[PDB]
């Protein structure tokens, strides 16, 4: 079974930086893109970008860039070689971005596209 | 005329059922890669016996075009000789018939095995 | 960039009556997601490619849709089902309805 | 005459849309390479002296490359092909060393940092009594410091095992073409302006592919087949940016590359049979692995994808050009082999433009790597042996593989970006043309005919 | 701290295993079962 499992809440200044990481297991880690949404307080939901693990490529939101890092670590651990962990960095924050994030990863079917997302990290709580 | 392997795809059931003798040629004869040969090797006569398995069930060996004894339902297509010999594609032809064929199919298997019953009794008498 | 503009706002219904949720896309030809959201819940995907459930996801959500128009139905409502919900196609998202009791 | 008869029908013109296992087809010169180098052109079946296709008049047929599976299928063939060609090359286990690394004699601008290492240290003898300190030359990428002395390791130390490619054979991408079993053929839209998906008026029956040979390559693939009149721009889904663009060119770019050190390589004895092949002295000058295009044409070239573009895009929109957002080396530079090493160009000049909507060349840098670890690698990767003497090859650029900035905000300035990452996009790239499809020949029909008593 | 009588079937073993490097070597520990192991032979 997929899980994505995200580090805990925090408080964060104005100005400051916070990095989320995504814990990903139970499938081949290099073999499926992991997004990035915000759930934003009386503004919905915000897509961040997506990283896809192989090489790491990246795409961000364009009125995010500038502000976003999204990197990723492939486990090194010869008997669980298979799961990954996505970072997202989000610099320069504002009250505004007081929001619920949440790392999310594409259904494996084949009419599955590469943005229903199937599974979804627990979420991050970030107060600025 | 000679058209090709498949060239009457977009001809009418009249003018397809000219050119049979053509793509029933073309269809037998024509270490990574040593595996690769071997089960596409089988797989073509596997597939093609499994053709020559229904036309030996039924009476058709000959074969090519085969009447039998098993009357048209016309809950199959129910359309007129000329618009489908004359007008439709076998590709398109296909599709119309296909939610029955394997029952169609069972209707032949029957009337052979009925014929042969039949006519050892002619000889018989005979 | 593609405005998904969903309605109701908020929807009352009994348990045991049907719901229809509906969303317009500003640009028509793409096929509509939709999430639920129970309260202080993660996001679940129920529908894909406009009508293909999700994993786990029962029968009664329905979706459908063409063109511009896109539509959630949920038969036979379960005390489960009130919660709110989001369309999505893409990297965008509805403002979300909700249905209530 | 009312009643009628079924009769059934041996050879009936029609195929569902299969998947089978394909065989592939190389010619005469390919077994002449000889040197026991290429790879699996020995075992390929050969090709056709008077090849075939019979164009099927008034069909269509709808086409669907990104979803596709003779690309998955040759995909594989090309991992699993080049995989089977290691379990002989010698295997660099006593090479993951603690060496003692210095820079190349070199008299550089402090700026220019060295790339060129020179390397000593204990390797194995072809007694198991015995040891031997000796030196080789490695590039910056393919060591790491490990910690007033400089000391440094093989990258491969900590993620992966490492085999030496035998020398005794060749990276050349050579043709292969993908043959249909009997009672299978291959579909081939000779349509001109065809973007890959849906009904196609202009098809043909064939039963091999035409010459594909396997370039594997990142940001621009080369030496392919090129477009018949259009610049092609075709996408699973333009409108989302996280699916990818490939680009089909109209004209050739011809791109012209090269290492200009005069290398050397001693060899190493690992013993008994085992034996490692060293960088050894260069012979000259210490210059910069590079590429060339034509700034005159790169201009006109991507003054045709814009065209293209705004027929997606709008009329009156910004379609500018900028480099790599960020990730592996894998990704973020042109990769691929030129000569038997493999190169890392730097494409920020390329993609670093700007479009309204109404004599030298372009030296780009590259860097050069021999531990590599392409297609994703986890448990294995590989040492290509330092190739001798001068490098240089030239190639047409045929493609690209851009990716849009999804920010958008409705914004008529939505600019571009190189990518890769996925090497199927590259083999989508030239099979495009082709679907696979299972014959059925038994055809079945009611005429006015009842078979005799 | 279990009763004489009970012996004692989980061996905390420590032990030279090799490195990365060819170089290099590593004492570590390690659990084995009494089964699993055997008495060589005031250690
Ligand atoms: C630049 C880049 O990134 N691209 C590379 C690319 O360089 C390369 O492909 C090459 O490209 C270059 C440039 O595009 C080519 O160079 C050009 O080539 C022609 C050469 O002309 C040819 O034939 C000439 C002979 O002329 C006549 O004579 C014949 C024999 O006597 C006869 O049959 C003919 O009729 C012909 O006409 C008349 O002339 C003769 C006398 O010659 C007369 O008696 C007859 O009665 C006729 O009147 C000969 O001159 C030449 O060697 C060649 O064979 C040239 O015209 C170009 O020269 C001009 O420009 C040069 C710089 O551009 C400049 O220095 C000169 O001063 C000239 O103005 C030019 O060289 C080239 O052929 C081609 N190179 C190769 C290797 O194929 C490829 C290769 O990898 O990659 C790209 O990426
Ligand atoms: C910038 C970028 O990213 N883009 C690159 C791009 O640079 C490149 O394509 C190039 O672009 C540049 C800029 O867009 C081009 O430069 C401009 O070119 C013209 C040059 O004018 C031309 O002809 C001039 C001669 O003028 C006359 O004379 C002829 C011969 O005598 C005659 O037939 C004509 O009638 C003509 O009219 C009159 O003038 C003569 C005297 O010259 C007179 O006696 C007659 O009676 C007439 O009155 C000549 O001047 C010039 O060399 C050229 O041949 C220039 O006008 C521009 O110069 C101006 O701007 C310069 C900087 O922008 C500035 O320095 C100057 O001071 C000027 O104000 C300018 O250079 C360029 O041609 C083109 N380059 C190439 C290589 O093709 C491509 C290439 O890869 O890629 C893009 O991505």
């Amino acid at each position: 079974q997929v899980q994505l499992v995200q580090s805990g809440a925090v408080i964060k200044t104005p100005g400051s930086s916070v990095k989320i990481s995504c814990r990903a297991s139970g499938y081949n880690f290099r073999d499926y893109s992991i997004h990035w949404v915000r759930l934003i307080p009386d503004k919905g939901f915000e897509w961040i970008g997506w990283i896809k693990p192989l090489w790491g490529a990246v795409s961000y939101a364009r009125q995010l860039q500038g502000r976003v890092s999204m990197t990723r670590q492939l486990s090194q651990d010869p008997d669980d070689p298979d799961w990954g962990v996505a970072y997202m960095e989000f610099s320069g924050l504002t009250p505004a971005d007081t929001a619920e994030y949440f790392c999310v990863r594409r259904g494996s079917c084949d009419y599955c596209g590469d943005f229903p997302w199937q599974y979804w990290c627990q979420g991050t709580v970030v107060v600025v | 005329v000679f058209l090709g392997f498949l060239g009457a795809a977009g001809s009418t059931m009249g003018a397809a059922s000219m050119t049979l003798t053509v793509q029933a040629r073309n269809l037998l004869s024509g270490t990574v890669w040593g595996i690769k040969q071997l089960q596409a090797r089988v797989l073509a006569v596997e597939r093609y016996l499994r053709d020559q398995q229904l036309l030996g069930i039924w009476g058709c060996s000959g074969k090519l075009i085969c009447c039998t004894n098993v009357p048209w339902n016309s809950s199959w297509s129910n359309r007129n000789l000329s618009e489908i010999w004359d007008n439709m594609t076998w590709l398109q032809w296909d599709k119309e018939i296909s939610n029955y064929t394997q029952i169609i199919y069972g209707l032949l298997e029957e009337s052979q095995n009925q014929q042969e019953k039949n006519e050892q009794d002619l000889l018989a008498l005979d | 960039e593609i405005v998904l503009t969903q309605s109701p706002g908020i929807l009352s219904l009994s348990p045991g009556e049907t719901a229809t949720l509906f969303c317009k896309a500003s640009q028509g030809g793409n096929a509509m997601t939709w999430y639920q959201k129970r309260r202080g819940q993660v996001p679940r995907l129920l529908i894909y490619d406009t009508s293909r459930r999700a994993s786990g996801v029962p029968d009664r959500f329905v979706g459908s849709g063409s063109g511009t128009d896109f539509f959630l139905t949920i038969n036979k409502l379960d005390r489960e089902d009130f919660a709110v919900y989001y369309c999505q196609q893409f990297e965008f998202f509805g403002l979300g309805s909700e249905l209530e009791v | 005459a009312e009643n009628l008869w079924v009769t059934v029908y041996y050879g009936v013109p029609v195929w569902k849309d299969a998947e089978t296992t394909l065989f592939c087809a190389s010619d005469a010169k390919a077994y002449e390479t000889e040197k026991h180098n290429v790879w699996a052109t020995h075992a390929c079946v050969p090709t056709d002296p008077n090849p075939q296709e019979i164009h099927l008049e008034n069909v269509t047929e709808e086409f669907n490359m990104w979803k596709n599976n003779m690309v998955e299928q040759m995909h594989t063939d090309i991992i699993s092909l080049w995989d089977q060609s290691l379990k002989p090359c010698v295997k660099l286990t006593p090479l993951c060393v603690t060496l003692q690394c210095t820079n190349v004699t070199n008299n550089i601008t402090d700026d220019m940092r060295g790339e060129l290492k020179n390397c000593s240290f204990n390797m194995t003898t072809e007694l198991r009594d015995k040891k031997q300190k000796v030196y080789s030359l490695f590039y910056r990428l393919d060591v790491v410091q490990i910690n007033s002395n400089k000391e440094y390791r093989l990258i491969n130390c900590n993620t992966s095992a490492c085999t030496q490619a035998c020398p005794k054979v060749s990276f050349e991408p050579i043709p292969i073409h993908y043959c249909a079993p009997a009672g299978f053929a291959i579909l081939k839209c000779k349509d001109k302006k065809f973007n890959g998906t849906g009904p196609c008026p202009s098809v043909s029956t064939v039963q091999c592919t035409h010459g594909i040979k396997p370039v594997v390559s990142t940001q621009l693939l080369l030496n392919g087949s090129l477009a018949e009149e259009e610049v092609m721009i075709r996408s699973e889904n333009i409108t989302n940016n996280a699916k990818n663009i490939l680009v089909q060119f109209n004209t050739p770019v011809q791109i012209n590359c090269t290492r200009p050190n005069n290398n050397t390589r001693k060899s190493i004895r690992i013993g008994p049979g085992q034996a490692f092949y060293a960088t050894g002295d260069i012979i000259g000058d210490i210059r910069q692995a590079h590429c060339n295009v034509s700034k005159a044409t790169w201009n006109e070239t991507l003054g045709k994808v814009v065209k293209q573009l705004r027929k997606h895009f709008g009329n009156n929109t910004i379609i500018r050009f900028a480099n790599s957002s960020g990730g592996d080396l894998e990704v973020t530079t042109h990769s691929f082999n030129c000569g038997g090493e493999f190169f890392y160009c730097n494409t920020s000049g390329l993609f670093n433009s700007t479009w309204i909507s109404n004599n030298d060349s372009i030296t780009l840098p590259c860097r050069i790597k021999q531990i590599i670890n392409m297609w994703q690698r986890i448990g294995q990767c590989m040492y290509a042996p330092p190739i001798q003497g001068v490098i240089r090859c030239v190639s047409n650029i045929t493609g690209l593989i851009l990716t849009r900035d999804g920010g958008s905000t409705n914004s008529t300035t939505e600019t571009f970006r190189p990518g890769g990452g996925d090497m199927r996009d590259n083999w989508r790239s030239e099979l495009y043309k082709y679907k696979v499809v299972k014959i059925e020949p038994l055809g079945v029909a009611p005429t006015r005919c009842k078979r005799r008593v």
